[PDB]
């Protein structure tokens, strides 16, 4: 559920 | 060391002026992904509705690549979006200037990627008469760049479904559909395409 | 190739003065045009109407010229409107400062011409009584230079009719007519002419 | 040419530091004059009313002058108001900060005189109780300098009738009287005068 | 007349 | 129409 | 003459690093006084009340002194408040950012004292229930420095009476009292005092 | 002697390029704290509640370390928060850009720790149905960094009891519980922890 | 009665 | 207490 988070998203391009 | 990061940043922005923007002998493509968070208010007497959302933008520049094994093995770093060029992706049917409800900090990685999730509140044009029902209303906003034809900036949506895994639980509107479709159109006069992501939201008063 | 643009921008905006405006001896033709998107709000009680439109402006300056093969065959570029002089064409009967709704980026081409189409929201004086009929209401707004007469800025327009091809087909009103007509007036005291563009729209509620 | 204008603007502003305002050694005379376009709104619940007007302002500095026969027969020019000293005339009973509705551009003519007419919207304190009749209400605003006394800035008006030749015909109020009268004043303590132009308007709803 | 038009006014100090 | 698109408009002064 | 004023303004501000704020070793006294003019709004649905007032501040910096005959017998001058340090005197119980209703200009005099009285509009916390009774209500708002204790900035009043000699007659609220009271607090933890001026006004609805 | 501070200040701000944020080779613990002042507005139309509060921030950088015996035995100073790096801690469900109600001035002390407590007005998402009940209603808003994860910014509270000692006595609302809860959370894909303070308020209309 | 008026309030600290 | 006065909060990290 990481792409719902502004800071997990911006650090993980491959998932999000 | 904390100082390799400083030297790397220094060598990139006290390097030369900014990227003067995409041209045609050097075009670039830009990805968007909205994650929607609240239909906050509707206005039936003006046909405005306000929503708040994250807007995801990603692109790539050669002016920004670096070799990690030269900068203390640094893969990526965070910087104020004021330090780099950003694309002019804007809503075409907005009603008021967009408000930003978060910082504007990008993550630039060593091969040159920028990722950028500002939180925004936006008011756009929408006919809501019909949300007190079970079907609700559709509303539409087209997002595209303001001066770059689809030639120089290719738009693109990763998935076609906006993220709602963070939409407000007790919002006064529940959301039914919420698409992120990429539209291309030409004009009778002219060769180049014009691209725009059309975000369409189906919603109703919560019952 | 890509450095030529970066050099060209430096040659025109750092190594050259900014244009000081037109004089009587070297006057300037400015072209105005409107694209109406929504009649957003109509206040019965203060006589203000709110429009959302694009406002096209175009002028051409010899100081902005360049020879494309001394700059890698470049014929035009996009730059922020801050980097350049712009005309003072303003609404003579606004009641609030206009709000910008888009980027303010201009396109300069090598012959010295500039194009510029920001998205704006205006609030101006207009008595709307009679809009709930089928006769509707006019408002007018005159647009002209604030400081220059017609001997220094010649306000023309390519068309007398404001593009409605992108008006909000689901608005709380739609348009019965929409004109942008250049007008010259003189004054008994004085030789110089004074141009405005009268923008006029009849519209009624959706019945 | 406009190259002459560019040089004149450079000689005035570039190597000569800006006017530090008037002292009583070297005082200044500043003429005022309003051009009232609309009474946009009264709030019977807060006792404020909103005017849109033009503030014409004139003064004269020995530092802004030049000999035209040395700058290509130039009588005068136009420049951003930010490039020159401008006086601090202020409404003493404003309620919300004044909103500018026009460009702020001044005309400097070669004898050092200056004129400058921004458009403004002003909210000030006024009892509208009794704007449901005919004899009507009157209320008033004093304009004057904020840090300068009559020994520094001598205020003044040419006419004492507000220009009404462009008031809005269909405005929800209409004016009966409208005067701009200079007022001098001393204080028990203090020798120097204290000037203010008093703007007073008798108005009422349309019939 | 002229004094009600912003460009005409700043251009004519003698009248306005 | 092209001239109601802000990016086409700026790129085509001959049409708009 | 203006020569000397220009050279003195250029003998205090460039050649001197701007002052870094007061400290425990070099403390600073700030005399503060209020001049109240209206109670524009009241809001019993949220208990904001809006005031319009003049906030007079005065302090004394030695980095601002000069010898009057070393500069043409110049006793004092006016300057934009951005050119000088100003104390962080602020309202402890505001509910909106303060709006500034006037210019922000200060007078600096040869001994080195600034005086600076800008006009503001403040939304702060107050329960208005009782405005219409014949007792009115009593509101208070505290004013102190935000980062400086009584050991770096001492607060002072030249009177406990708020200057009402300019309260708007036709206001919708009559003032019964208007107090401005220096108050010194200590805390169990800490030796240094914390100062503020309590601005409490009792007031009534117009009858 | 006041030059000792004027001098020390320049020695960390002008001299060295500022700190490019927490790496993960050099992370950073940021401590958060709230002084709740007033629940100002509640909106059932739109599910938005407005708080006014003080946000306490604290962190420690080696970059601002210094020893007192080189700088006049001085141990701490105040500067504009613009002069230093600041954490990007953000409300995650805000519906407006926050508004600042105070100066933004930080106190950095010689071990390189800085404290920074600005006053703010926040609008965020909450269903307030039942504030007339004495179960009252309950809102929560979560605060965390926007671009930094658990390995770059660790987020602490000195306590989970929100300070109410300055909560407005005569508010339109009672506070029944007000706590600030440190919460950590891991994801599916990912090693990083993502931390946030959960600010949870039970409140009701005043009995 | 000066201090009610800003230009004199700043001109006359002794009174205001 | 002292941690709700803003100028006391910033001057006492050991408390607030």
């Amino acid at each position: 559920g990481c792409c719902s988070h502004p800071a997990c998203n911006v650090a993980h391009p491959e998932i999000c | 060391s904390q100082a390799n990061l400083m030297r790397l940043k220094s060598d990139l922005f006290n390097r030369s002026p900014m990227y003067p923007g995409p041209t045609k002998d050097d075009p670039l493509t830009v990805t968007l992904g909205f994650t929607l968070q609240d239909i906050v208010k509707v206005d039936s007497s003006t046909n405005e509705v306000d929503l708040v959302y994250y807007e995801q933008q990603r692109w790539k520049l050669n002016s920004l690549m670096w070799d990690p094994n030269e900068y203390g093995n640094i893969t990526d770093f965070r910087t104020s979006a004021a330090d780099i060029w950003t694309p002019d992706i804007t809503a075409y049917s907005s009603t008021r200037p967009v408000q930003v409800l978060s910082p504007q900090i990008a993550v630039v990685t060593h091969d040159g990627s920028v990722m950028f999730i500002p939180a925004q509140r936006l008011s756009f044009m929408c006919d809501p008469t019909g949300v007190d029902s079970e079907e609700g209303v559709t509303c539409a906003v087209k997002f595209g760049s303001w001066v770059y034809s689809g030639f120089e900036i290719d738009l693109k949506t990763d998935t076609d479904q906006v993220d709602l895994s963070s939409y407000y639980a007790s919002s006064k509107y529940e959301i039914l559909s919420a698409t992120q479709t990429r539209q291309v159109q030409h004009y009778s006069c002219c060769p180049e395409p014009y691209i725009d992501v059309n975000l369409v939201v189906k919603f109703r008063e919560r019952r």
